[PDB]
């Protein structure tokens, strides 16, 4: 049921989650945004996995641009037409010059990437910590073993 | 034992949610992450965890694979990927900054002193940087 009203409604509740008109949202805040959304564009409340799969790009730090969210929500409901891809590019230029605030043009991270990094990181911290316990344990027992022998 | 979290992982590689993982879905996820697999490579990957010759992978087979990796083998191939991820700029060395930045991420609040000891014991060469060889040695045994 895509319509004229939905687009004003997406741009409306943007002020609810961003009154300051930053055009960027903290990734953690995003999940609730899409939950409290218009019926066609809405994504069901358990939506962390979808957000991850969407790969919305995030600028430093953990800030996703207004448009990326928008087009990704539409091209979820709608097919990925060439015109949309072209349309967003034209819109991007309009938004940047329009924005009074100035920031770097490119963001180096996306949600999919971020999730792999968090996974890979846990694995390393988990391993590092376990390796440490073993060394301590080995050192304590050996010390006790030699001391007892003495 | 709790399988609560492994379902999230299965969902990531299932785009349509048909309860199975094809080559194409798996390849899609790899490419997005920064790696190009050959078409043949995707097939072999699928085969290893493919018990019933189906050619795709549902939660049983996926669960078995997770269980097999449950032991903390910490294989070099698994580690190699982590290095690739943390080496943000691709120069073959992990600078302190890169690793230090990883600590901020949620997995564990490694203290700055703990992170410094990680770098001290790993940087054999003595050039403020972890290469692949030092990183592997640090994480092996
Ligand atoms: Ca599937
Ligand atoms: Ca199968
Ligand atoms: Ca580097
Ligand atoms: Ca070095």
């Amino acid at each position: 049921p895509l319509g004229e009203d939905d687009f004003e409604m997406f741009y409306e509740t943007w002020e609810k989650f961003d009154p300051d008109a930053t055009q960027f949202i903290a990734y953690s805040r995003l999940s609730d945004f899409v939950d409290t959304l218009q019926e066609p564009l809405r994504i069901a409340k358990p939506n962390k996995i979808k957000l991850i799969t969407l790969d919305l790009p995030m600028v430093p730090g953990d800030k996703i641009h207004c448009l990326d969210i928008l087009f990704a929500l539409t091209k979820e409901v709608l097919g990925d037409s060439g015109e949309m891809d072209a349309l967003k590019q034209t819109m991007e230029e309009k938004f940047m010059a329009a924005n009074p605030s100035k920031v770097s043009y490119e963001p180096i991270t996306t949600t999919l990437k971020r999730k792999h990094e968090e996974v890979c990181a846990i694995k390393i911290q988990r391993a590092y910590r376990r390796h440490l316990l073993q060394r301590s344990m080995k050192q304590a027992s050996y010390m006790y073993l030699t001391r007892a022998a003495a | 034992e709790q399988i609560a979290e492994f379902k999230e992982a299965f969902s990531l590689f299932d785009k349509d949610g048909d309860g199975t993982i094809t080559t194409k879905e798996l390849g899609t996820v790899m490419r997005s992450l920064g790696q190009n697999p050959t078409e043949a490579e995707l097939q072999d990957m699928i085969n290893e965890v493919d018990a019933d010759g189906n050619g795709t992978i549902d939660f049983p087979e996926f669960l078995t694979m997770m269980a097999r990796k449950m032991k903390d083998t910490d294989s070099e191939e698994e580690i190699r990927e982590a290095f690739r991820v943390f080496d943000k700029d691709g120069n073959g060395y992990i600078s302190a900054a890169e690793l230090r930045h990883v600590m901020t991420n949620l997995g564990e609040k490694l203290t700055d002193e703990e992170v410094d000891e990680m770098i001290r014991e790993a940087d054999i060469d003595g050039d403020g940087q972890v290469n692949y060889e030092e990183f592997v040695q640090m994480m092996t045994a």
